[PDB]
């Protein structure tokens, strides 16, 4: 009956209003079982969304507000259970929208709470369920799954996301692109040059799409000309074997990129340097 | 300094310009809102005009100073800030940025750019879209468009760098040389690609706050924004500004933007209780759905629509409005919510809805302001008659055949709150009914734009220069009565284009005026235009004589119903008044001159013989 | 916009009134920047061609160009004018080659000095084509020479070739056997030139160097200081493999002379560094030297590499005392340098902020280095500190108009800047935040750690550690210490406000405690709040934080330095303690610590350095040391992902609390008495959570904080009555609490099974926690499931009863085998957590219960893991990855499995090889390499031809770990001769992208054959494959590749010690790589061969291919009077 629903929320407000984050949440899911009982699933989606939001509360509490070393993450897994049944709620009430925006809030509290590579998984899953139907939110959503990818050091995953990234933008955008759409297909240009010179692939990896843009800068359209010749330069100064070039770049460099790409820079002049995987 | 240097020859004072900024630096520091409130109200009067002149490094300061108010306690500081940040011209602010080199570096020797621009559009305009204050969430919507115009990015195809940017402005200025409803436009627009690509950026950003909004402000705020920016950039005429890629194709051109965002937040369990925000999440979904007109038109259920991928949203739409219309005739005629496509009664969040509508019209029904616009029931029930209306020019006989019944059912209760959107959602019910709805009837620099364009476009002007019908009778009856009971000229115009759309259709005038009353009280109505006590003739003139024009056709009702040497005769009465001629008789002639010359004999030679003679 | 369109306007005009010079002449000598700049408009593009198709205006635009070259330096302005330049007028040829040689070749833009190239190319090649006396009236003989001895004397002719052979064209129409001394000769030829290529191979020549000789090599002025930092991790791994070191001690000894002798030229007298008299002077000159400012990162790249290792060294090795104070001053001494120059001279390169600040990081967690900078005397460094660290900040992070939050001066500003900085860590400094996305991520983790440390300083401590809302509130103590800044604590009455508590606990929580002290006044502080319930929530929360901070285990109470014990279930694996187990350990070994830089979250680890993993795990007995990551191979708990160090649920395993208490069915860390601690709130939460009746009912909220609270101070207790009085508090809650609560039951369960199992499952126990755990799987609430599963792991470390296991396995293995197969195919959209807990409980049945367990469950488990690890990357998250293949290898190497379940897992291990993503391939050769070695033919063949594809098909990180490894994998299961053709061939293969990894592998298999008695078969396989060597299509590349062919088949020392300069040298064929490859042959020739049947034979190869004046025809040459 729909009385006990009622009265589950005012027990949830009053709860909330005493800073009591898990029986708020506690009483949400139970307004949620009177939700499905009573066949409202939109009733029953929001509801859990409102639980979830209670147990994210706690955990960034627990792990950003008082930085407790005692925060073994239980209500980040109540949250993502509950997150995860509303995902389900939203796709059979056929709301693909509502279910990504669920994953992009799990995706966002993954991250801040320092797990890139499960955040970039809830990323991938959102660009997924709006692709057919909002080109530009799933850019959008691919575009933080790329950013996650270089926080958890996976650099031939955000490869590979950069790479599917600028053939959507290509396919939705455009030779020239709307505004939206070429702000992305520049990030994704710059990062994916970085990208290909600091993983530096065999002939049987290059791809056309990767042989296509290295051919480029072996005309600037989209780019701005300074750094279209910066970069240029360090393509040269990388094939050939050029420190003093790619150190007097990277100087030149660091006000036209981004933080995120700043980074990237610095690993490739690093890889040059000392190189990965000889044990010293 | 010309001007200082004889100001001081003249007084002996020591005083410079640049002694007074510094204080305003200070009083945007007080420790007192109100201080603070009046510091960027100083800002706002002079930031431009400094950054116009030989101190815009101190211009350029105070912007990057006033955007510390931003999270300030008092609401009148945010929306200070708000109005004076619209006031910024960026394509000028991106030349400033561009030849600093200290400014960039500031105090504590900063490695960056300033990046003014996304600043202030990203950590100031739309984060206070998510404002608890919907007061700050409107200045935030309405400074949003103000700044589009405006903006400014490297890369783009009209203009190069800020230089271009700053003269295509001073230029485009001093160097210029059935009726569709609202949200249609079928002929190709010719756009600025510039404001087009800026529209494009300010979008995207703004439905990328509305797709991740964990807060009901936030969401709120997005629609608002997004609602205003599709009224003053119409999505039928920027369909590129809009475009997201939804239907795959200029991926003339026509687009759908982010309606599947809105279409679902419509049918959430708690989107819909928030009767602002609802009212602006129904006009643009109406929008962005007619802006795929032409190319979603054919060339079976709403069978004029080729482009079947569209029909789920526009069913969507069309129920959902059928619904809330249907629910405001519950609460306006005081009945229960229990015991066909607008039913309601077996849908809990819609049962929400109505509560919250009751109880808005509870308190309008125990208080007497005639004077607010703001009142949220009246502001509800009119946006969904105005959708409802704009989504009728896609519908056929076959798609309202078995709703035409139910909704006079509804506009019925609704007339007596919304008379004059109820008149025209008749009005687009006759279009769709009668077979007339749109459905049924169907590199560049300085040199450019500062001498070459507007020189070609002056020479080749010079070159060329040589060279179901008996269930609307009842609501027809409602709005001719209520023309002659009312002093609302916006619902009086409204009913004169009912009219002459009956005549148009070639509805019998003597089946709805037999007694002569209507054109009887019309004629009247000319004693007090005339003597100047009829309030705000000026907006009634043109529509009584288009309608007026239409009935001298009627000959065969036995006799003519007024006749073109009556109408004549009205319209020097006018004339001869001390009236102001452009409010008044140039209104009354427009109507008469494109009938007696464009459309339409021994007396039409004498008439418009008398037209010529009133036009000199 | 009146500038730039009078100057068009102007050209439009001047262009059609071509006959007036004076204003086409005023135009090019006063305005040819602006020219320049608009060349894109239409009416300055037909001015510009006007001044091409004219021969003094030509000449007036290039004087005009080299009296402003100065500017017309910026990237776009280079280009535009060289785009002015293409078009210019045949008279003026020799002028514009004049233009390009001795100003424009000299640009640092690699893109715009081709340009250039190319155009003087093209102006050479008109004045050849141009009737002589024209041109050599465009080009005297005095301005031609200067040209040619300007590009020979600027180094400019070694790249720009072309246009040298040019200008030699034009104006020639006008007018020794190997030893130690050639071997050092040879080292000093690439160690002893200042540059950053190849430094890893440098470091392998100076390695064999005589150890007499090694500090004289490195002390000579010409040695290249970048070498240090390669030699300290070259010589580490020597250390680390059990081996003396002769070059990490030369090094060690080097980088501390240079940084002494760094220090002795700063003035005697600090003063504070400020952003905003005759020291300052004396730092404008020290820090605005060239030299003086490159040496100071570079130095301190090898200092960071030497500190980073420190505490894992021999005891000799450790910092000498005497150089602690030197230390501190070089590392004050270098962020104030780059400070210095970032307010001169624009941000430093990436890699010498990253040295700075590794070398300040690293410092501050060292406690003799510590102990220096916290004393009176280091009072003004410790404020450079501070004020270095937040300049820094600010530059990189703060735009202008924002800010970083939204006694002498210098030490109240230190005051502010570190509490500043500290609240900053929960925005600006953690990384993935929305505040962090203007931080490179190379920053964050460094100023995170420095911060942490800093705010540990007695100067700073105790003002930091005050809640910014208290000074708000007026409180205004006089402070009082060696310092002036010691602060009292604060007083209880203020922490009874909400967020005051907050913000007290934010900072206990980050800083953590610098001595005992400190301890029991935080102790006491928190007593005092605990004795309004969302306080008390607080207050137990803060107390449980306090109490476990004593369990992190190198330095106790130090978040900067250290992370919470562990101690695994998992046992040492005795098949490691066998032949094949130790070869096994070395191979894997490197894989995993591959996998550790890849995929590793690094959460201890601050500074940037690969190969420097670390686990919180003490040596244990009765009451140690940390065992180090070698040595825990595969004993870390499958339900952690990989490097990380939080807090978890079987965090601590119930035999270790066996044995280290004694209580079989530490006491004081840090100097702090947990057992009291532990004590007391054991006794006051057992008053709390079973109330008397005339009491007020305690709050559900603070039942379950308190249990929370009891499950994590469980990992202190030391005594057997604690888990009985913990026991018994629990079942007597859990009989009168209503049992819906499952909040609380997320708790109560664990801690119950927990008390349980250390109390050791006796009957009169294990009934009804049996009971408790079969309805706690049936929750609806997960969290509980998963309580319940780590309360199962928990009691299935004792020795239970018959009855109760033919009881509970049955329930766990039900549950187990119900729950994987619905989820293994979609991994990704169930809880990772729920996944990660119940393959560590599978995994433990396996190993632990495989006659309780049945003989389908292992077969079962086996075949879900293998559909989850052949899932994509989207499918299948990477944690879920690397810890279930991780788990299957411990079942593999502990023998509990059938040789079917042995075979399952081989099938799976060589499909999971073939896969893009390098990180996933390189634990599947983790896998395989353990299917293979516990597997002690047709089958190795395809084995050894599955590292040979990942060596072709790889990211240059694979391949070169697979090429490590090969050699050792080739000789563990093959005789030579069977690989021999394959290994050849690949390094020979046209294919191959990586001939200098293989290089090393063809070298690796040679040396073998040598020590294993084989002499007899690299002459044979050297005379059989040298026809193949001669028919490499790039002679380069064939003599090269013989190079390393001789090179690895010489008997001789120092020509095997010379491979690192033959593969540094790939692709050259300069006079030095003829003359070595000469001699590298020669030596096989006089040693390797001896009968003149094969003499005979090796000259015949070498004739077919020895065309004049090729290094071949020179090999003979040499070899035809041996
Ligand atoms: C802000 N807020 N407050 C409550 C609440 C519940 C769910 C969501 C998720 N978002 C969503 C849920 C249902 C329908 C639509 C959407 C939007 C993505 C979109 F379609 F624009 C947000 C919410």
């Amino acid at each position: 009956v729909a009385e006990a629903g009622e009265q589950f929320g005012q027990l949830g407000r009053e709860l909330r209003a005493q800073e009591c984050l898990p029986y708020a949440a506690w009483c949400q899911l139970a307004v949620a079982r009177c939700q499905q009982a009573l066949f409202h699933g939109p009733g029953e989606a929001l509801a859990l969304t409102e639980a979830a939001r209670l147990f994210l509360r706690q955990e960034r509490d627990a792990r950003q507000r008082l930085v407790c070393p005692a925060a073994y993450g239980e209500p980040l897994q109540a949250a993502a259970s509950a997150l995860g049944a509303a995902v389900r709620l939203h796709l059979e009430l056929g709301q693909p929208a509502a279910a990504a925006a669920l994953c992009l809030e799990l995706a966002a509290a993954l991250r801040d709470l320092g797990q890139p590579a499960a955040a970039a998984g809830h990323f991938q899953r959102a660009a997924q369920l709006q692709l057919p139907q909002l080109p530009l939110a799933a850019l959008q959503a691919l575009g933080e799954a790329a950013s996650c990818q270089l926080l958890a050091r996976d650099y031939t995953g955000a490869l590979a996301v950069f790479t599917r990234m600028q053939r959507l933008a290509r396919e939705h955008g455009s030779p020239a692109a709307l505004g939206a759409f070429s702000d992305v297909l520049v990030r994704c240009e710059v990062s994916r040059v970085l990208l290909l010179l600091l993983l530096q692939p065999p002939p049987a990896k290059l791809l056309p799409e990767h042989a296509q843009t290295l051919e480029k800068y072996s005309s600037s359209g989209q780019l701005p000309e300074e750094l279209f010749l910066l970069l240029q330069s360090l393509v040269m100064a990388t094939h050939e074997k050029d420190t003093e070039a790619i150190k007097s770049l990277q100087v030149e460099m660091w006000p036209l990129l981004t933080a995120e790409q700043n980074h990237l820079l610095h690993l490739v002049l690093q890889e040059t340097i000392s190189p990965s995987g000889q044990g010293v | 300094g010309d001007w200082m240097g004889t100001i001081r020859t003249l007084t002996g004072n020591t005083f410079s310009l640049a002694d007074c900024i510094p204080l305003l630096r200070k009083t945007l520091k007080d420790e007192s809102s109100v201080t603070c409130k009046l510091a960027c109200t100083a800002v706002r009067n002079c930031v431009m005009s400094l950054c116009s002149s030989s101190y815009s490094e101190l211009g350029l300061q105070l912007i990057i100073d006033v955007l510390t108010l931003r999270n300030s306690s008092y609401w009148l500081v945010r929306t200070e800030l708000l109005e004076t940040l619209a006031e910024i011209d960026f394509r000028l602010v991106s030349f400033l940025e561009a030849k600093a080199e200290n400014l960039h570096r500031g105090a504590h020797h900063y490695t960056g750019l300033l990046k003014l621009q996304e600043r202030v559009l990203n950590n100031v305009v739309i984060h206070l879209l998510g404002d608890e204050d919907p007061r700050v969430r409107h200045v935030a919507a309405a400074s949003l468009i103000r700044l589009v115009p405006k903006l400014f990015y490297k890369c783009d195809q009209g203009q190069a760098d800020p230089v271009v940017a700053v003269a295509r402005d001073q230029s485009s200025v001093y160097l210029k040389l059935t009726r569709i409803y609202r949200g249609y436009n079928l002929l190709p627009s010719i756009t600025d690609v510039t404001m087009e690509n800026n529209l494009s950026r300010v979008i995207a950003a703004v439905s990328h706050e509305l797709i991740t909004s964990t807060t009901r402000a936030l969401t709120f705020g997005c629609c608002e924004a997004l609602c205003l920016l599709s009224t003053a950039f119409p999505v039928c005429i920027w369909s590129l500004g809009w475009h997201c890629g939804v239907p795959p194709l200029s991926a003339k051109s026509c687009t759908v933007g982010m309606a599947t965002m809105i279409l679902t937040l419509l049918s959430s369990a708690w989107f819909p209780l928030d009767l602002s925000a609802h009212q602006d999440a129904l006009i643009l979904a109406g929008n962005l759905l007619a802006a795929s007109a032409p190319k979603s038109l054919r060339s079976e259920v709403w069978p004029a629509l080729g482009d079947r991928a569209l029909v789920p949203m526009v069913e969507q739409l069309f129920s959902h409005l059928l619904k809330v219309i249907n629910i405001c005739a519950h609460v306006l005629d005081d009945v229960a919510p229990g015991p066909s496509l607008g039913s309601f009664y077996h849908l809990p969040s819609y049962l929400k809805l109505h509560d919250v509508l009751k109880a808005t019209h509870a308190n309008y029904k125990v208080t007497l302001d005639l004077q607010n616009s703001t009142e949220k029931f009246g502001g509800f029930l009119r946006s969904a008659l105005d959708v409802l209306s704009q989504i009728l020019e896609l519908a056929t006989l076959q798609d309202i055949g078995k709703c035409v019944e139910e909704i006079l059912g509804y506009l019925k209760s609704c007339f007596s709150r919304e008379p004059m959107m109820a008149t025209v959602c008749v009005q687009q019910l006759l279009k769709t009914l009668f077979g007339t709805n749109l459905a049924s009837q169907f590199r560049p620099g300085l040199y450019h734009y500062c001498f070459m364009a507007p020189y070609t476009h002056f020479t080749q002007a010079l070159a060329d220069a040589s060279l179901h019908i008996r269930l609307f009778e009842p609501l027809v009856i409602k709005a001719l009565k209520q023309y002659t009971t009312t002093t609302c000229v916006q619902l009086q115009k409204q009913v004169l284009d009912l009219l002459a759309q009956l005549v148009q259709l070639r509805v019998n005038y003597c089946l709805l005026d037999s007694d002569q009353v209507f054109i009887g009280f019309v004629l009247k109505q000319f004693e007090y235009i005339e003597v100047g006590q009829f309030r705000e003739s000026e907006a009634i003139i043109p529509n009584i004589f288009f309608f007026l024009v239409l009935l001298s056709y009627e000959r065969y009702h036995s006799k003519q119903i007024i006749g073109i040497p009556k109408i004549i005769q009205l319209c020097d009465g006018i004339m001869a008044s001390g009236r102001k001629a452009v409010t008044h008789a140039i209104p009354a002639l427009q109507p008469i001159v494109h009938d007696l010359f464009v459309l339409r004999g021994k007396e039409l030679e004498t008439q418009k013989e008398v037209v010529v003679s009133m036009l000199l | 916009i009146v500038r730039r369109g009078a100057l068009i306007l102007f050209c439009d005009y001047v262009c059609q009134n071509l006959h007036d010079s004076e204003h086409l002449t005023w135009l090019i000598v006063n305005h040819i920047q602006d020219l320049i700049s608009l060349s894109h408009e239409p009416p300055v593009q037909d001015f510009i061609s006007a001044v091409h198709r004219n021969s003094a205006a030509s000449g007036l635009f290039i004087q005009a160009i080299q009296s402003r070259c100065e500017n017309l330096s910026t990237p776009t302005m280079l280009k535009k004018t060289l785009q002015c330049l293409e078009g210019i007028h045949l008279s003026q040829s020799g002028a514009v080659l004049t233009l390009y040689v001795d100003r424009l070749l000299c640009t640092p833009f690699r893109v715009l000095a081709r340009m250039v190239d190319i155009l003087a190319c093209r102006r050479v090649e008109m004045l050849l084509a141009a009737n002589l006396q024209s041109s050599m009236a465009q080009l005297p003989m005095e301005e031609l020479n200067r040209i040619q001895e300007y590009l020979q004397s600027s180094g400019l002719a070694q790249r720009h070739q072309r246009l040298y052979s040019l200008l030699d064209r034009f104006r020639l129409s006008t007018m020794v056997s190997p030893d130690k001394d050639w071997y050092v000769h040879l080292v000093k030829s690439q160690c002893w030139t200042r540059s950053d290529s190849a430094l890893l191979e440098g470091a392998e020549l100076v390695n064999r160097i005589p150890a007499e000789d090694m500090n004289a090599f490195m002390m000579n002025s010409e040695f290249n200081l970048s070498l240090l930092a390669p030699c300290l991790s070259l010589g580490m791994s020597e250390i680390s493999g059990g081996q003396k070191s002769a070059l990490f001690e030369a090094a060690r000894e080097v980088t501390l002379a240079r940084v002494s002798g760094t220090v002795q030229q700063l003035p005697a007298v600090h003063h504070v560094f400020q952003p905003e008299a005759a020291y300052w002077s004396k730092l404008n000159d020290l820090f605005g030297d060239a030299a003086l400012y490159q040496s100071l990162p570079t130095l301190a790249r090898a200092l960071a590499q030497y500190l980073v290792v420190v505490s894992k060294l021999p005891s000799h090795l450790h910092l000498p005392p005497e150089k602690e104070k030197d230390i501190v001053k070089f590392v004050v001494a270098t962020l104030e340098a780059l400070s210095w120059h970032l307010i001169h001279e624009q941000i430093p390169l990436s890699l010498d902020l990253q040295a700075g600040l590794d070398c300040c990081c690293l410092a501050l967690q060292l406690p003799g280095l510590w102990s220096v900078v916290s004393s009176t005397e280091f009072v003004t460094h410790a404020c450079s500190l501070i004020h270095c660290v937040h300049f820094i900040l600010e530059a990189v992070a703060v735009q202008p108009g924002e800010q970083l939050l939204s006694n002498p001066k210098y030490i109240t500003a230190a005051c502010e800047m570190v509490a500043e900085m500290v609240e900053s860590l929960q925005s600006v400094l953690a990384l993935g935040h929305k505040r962090n996305s203007g931080v490179p991520a190379f920053l964050t983790p460094l100023l995170r750690n420095i911060i942490i440390s800093l705010a540990r300083l007695p100067l700073v401590n105790s003002y930091t550690r005050v809640p910014p809302l208290v000074w708000k509130l007026g409180w205004s103590p006089k402070p009082g210490g060696d310092f002036g800044t010691a602060f009292p604590e604060i007083p209880v009455e203020f922490l009874q406000e909400k967020e005051v508590f907050k913000e007290f606990i934010y900072r206990i929580n980050t800083l953590g405690w610098t001595s005992r002290t400190q301890f029991e006044e935080t102790w006491a502080t928190l007593l005092g709040v605990l004795v309004r319930t969302q306080i008390n929530v607080l207050a137990v929360q803060a107390i449980t934080s306090l109490v476990l901070s004593a369990m992190t285990v190198p330095v106790a109470g130090n978040p900067a330095v250290s992370c919470l014990e562990q101690q695994p279930r998992n046992k040492p694996l005795k098949a490691l303690d066998t032949r094949f187990g130790r070869k096994l350990s070395i191979i894997r070994g490197i894989v995993e610590q591959e996998i550790q830089a890849m995929v590793s979250k690094r959460e201890n680890i601050a500074t940037h350095h690969l190969y420097q993993a670390w686990d919180p795990v003490p040596s244990l007995s009765p009451a140690g040391a940390l065992i180090s990551h070698e040595k825990l191979l595969l004993q870390i708990n499958p339900e952690r992902e990989l490097g990380s160090m939080s807090y978890k649920l079987g965090q601590v395993s119930i035999h270790s609390v066996w044995l280290g208490n004694s209580i079989t069915p530490r006491k004081h860390r840090a100097g702090v008495d947990i057992h009291s601690c532990s004590q007391f709130l054991l006794e006051l939460y057992s008053r709390w959570i079973l109330p008397s009746s005339s009491a007020r009912r305690t709050p559900a909220i603070l039942i379950s904080e308190v249990v929370r609270s009891l499950l994590v101070v469980s990992d202190l207790f030391t005594e057997r009555n604690q888990f009985e009085l913990m026991y018994v508090t629990l079942t007597e809650l859990r009989r009168v609490h209503p049992s819906e609560d499952e909040i609380l039951a997320q708790y109560l369960v664990p801690a119950t099974c927990k008390a349980a199992a250390v109390l050791g499952m006796d009957k009169a126990v294990a009934e009804p926690v049996s009971r408790l755990l079969e309805s706690t799987l049936r929750s609806s609430h997960l969290p509980s499931r998963v309580g319940a599963l780590h309360g199962i792991l928990y009691v299935l470390e004792c020795d239970l009863l018959d009855d109760t296991a033919k009881q509970l396995i049955p329930v766990i293995s039900d549950y187990l085998l119900s729950n994987l197969k619905g989820i293994a195919h979609c991994v990704n959209i169930h809880s990772q957590q729920h996944v990660l807990v119940m393959c560590a409980t599978a995994f433990y049945l396996i190993e632990n219960y495989p006659l309780d367990v049945g003989p389908e469950f292992s077969a079962s488990i086996i075949q879900m893991c293998g559909v989850m690890l052949s899932g994509s990357e989207e499918s299948t998250p990477s944690i879920i990855y690397h810890c279930a293949l991780r788990g299957l290898e411990r079942l593999l190497l502990s023998e509990q499995l059938s040789r079917l379940d042995a075979e399952s897992l081989v099938k799976l291990s060589v499909d999971r090889v073939n896969v893009h993503s390098p990180h996933r391939a390189m634990a599947a050769l983790g896998l395989m390499l353990t299917c293979m070695y516990t597997g002690k033919v047709i089958v190795a063949m395809e084995r050894v031809s599955v590292l040979f594809d990942r060596i072709r098909k790889g990211f240059p990180c694979e391949a070169r770990v697979v090429a490590r490894i090969l050699p050792q994998f080739l000789d563990d299961f093959f005789p030579p001769q069977d690989i021999m053709n394959k290994v050849i061939g690949e390094f020979l293969s046209n294919q191959q992208p990586y001939p200098q990894f293989m290089a090393t592998v063809v070298y690796k298999v040679f040396q073998t054959l040598h020590s294993t008695g084989q002499s007899s078969m690299v002459r044979d396989w050297v005379m059989l494959s040298l026809s193949n060597f001669t028919q490499r299509a790039p002679v380069a590349m064939a003599t090269w590749s013989l190079s390393c062919f001789f090179v690895s088949a010489s008997t001789s020392p120092w020509v095997a010690a010379i491979l690192p300069h033959v593969i540094s040298r790939m692709g050259k064929l300069e006079q030095v790589d003829v003359n070595l490859f000469c001699l590298v042959a020669t030596d096989f020739y006089r040693h390797q061969i001896e009968e003149e049947l094969d003499r005979r034979a090796f000259q015949s190869v070498l004739e077919v291919v020895a065309a004049p004046g090729s290094p071949y025809h020179r090999l003979l040459t040499c070899l035809r009077n041996v």
